[PDB]
């Protein structure tokens, strides 16, 4: 869950959907190192997701 | 090399609605049509087509 330290307002939640606006003012609150998910379907499919 | 076209057992939550075949084409690309009639063959292999 990525929130921005300098006001503390939930921008984007856990295990969402992703967007291109939201990447901008994500890395802007200072965060330049995020964690994507491996799920391609095949050998490791969406499932608990 | 044999192809087999696996049954909804081992396909993913993908793989659901893609209908398999075999379509007939000529030698330039161009769709061969069926006797009398403008269909183009799709001739759609059912479960386990080796």
């Amino acid at each position: 869950d990525y929130i921005d330290e300098s006001t503390g307002e939930l921008i984007c939640a856990a295990n969402m959907e992703l967007s291109l606006d939201l990447l901008a003012k994500l890395s802007q609150s200072g965060h330049k190192r995020i964690e994507t998910l491996f799920t391609n379907d095949l050998d490791h499919g969406p499932y608990i997701s | 090399s044999s192809l087999v076209v696996l049954d909804s057992a081992e396909r993913t939550a993908g793989g659901k609605d893609l209908r398999p075949a075999l379509k007939i084409v000529d030698a330039q690309g161009n769709d061969v049509l069926i006797p009398g009639t403008d269909m183009p063959a799709q001739y759609f292999l059912p479960g386990k087509a080796i």
